[PDB]
């Protein structure tokens, strides 16, 4: 579910 | 040249300095690797189409501009012009960049 070609923003940022 | 903008305050005026030039914006995340590996295409695109104005924005220290896109991913590619949005995309692909800027040049 998680793709490196985008970072997710489920980041604690 | 490359422009980098912390605050939508100067993503106003950096879209007035434009003009009528094309303005490519990049939400890349600066602490994502994936992203900033990116830059070198979009960063180095500056130097080949020196007519059109690449801005660099981070979702992470610019956060005001990219709150107001509200983008859901980076890395994200806005295109503006007049001070007008005209396109849009994400994923890391950069020869993506090169055809909407040949179709919007």
């Amino acid at each position: 579910p998680a793709t490196l070609k985008i970072c997710s923003w489920n980041v604690d940022g | 040249m490359v422009k980098q903008i912390e605050s939508k305050t100067a993503f106003q005026e950096a879209l007035d300095a434009a003009g009528d030039k094309l303005v490519v914006v990049d939400f890349s995340a600066t602490w994502c690797g994936p992203a900033k590996m990116i830059k070198p295409f979009f960063h180095s695109l500056s130097e080949k189409y020196s007519n059109v104005i690449f801005l660099e924005v981070d979702v992470d220290d610019a956060q005001d501009v990219a709150s107001e896109a509200e983008v859901k991913a980076t890395p994200t590619f806005q295109f503006f012009k007049k001070g007008q949005k005209v396109g849009e995309f994400s994923g890391a692909n950069k020869e993506k960049l090169e055809a909407t800027i040949n179709e919007l040049v």
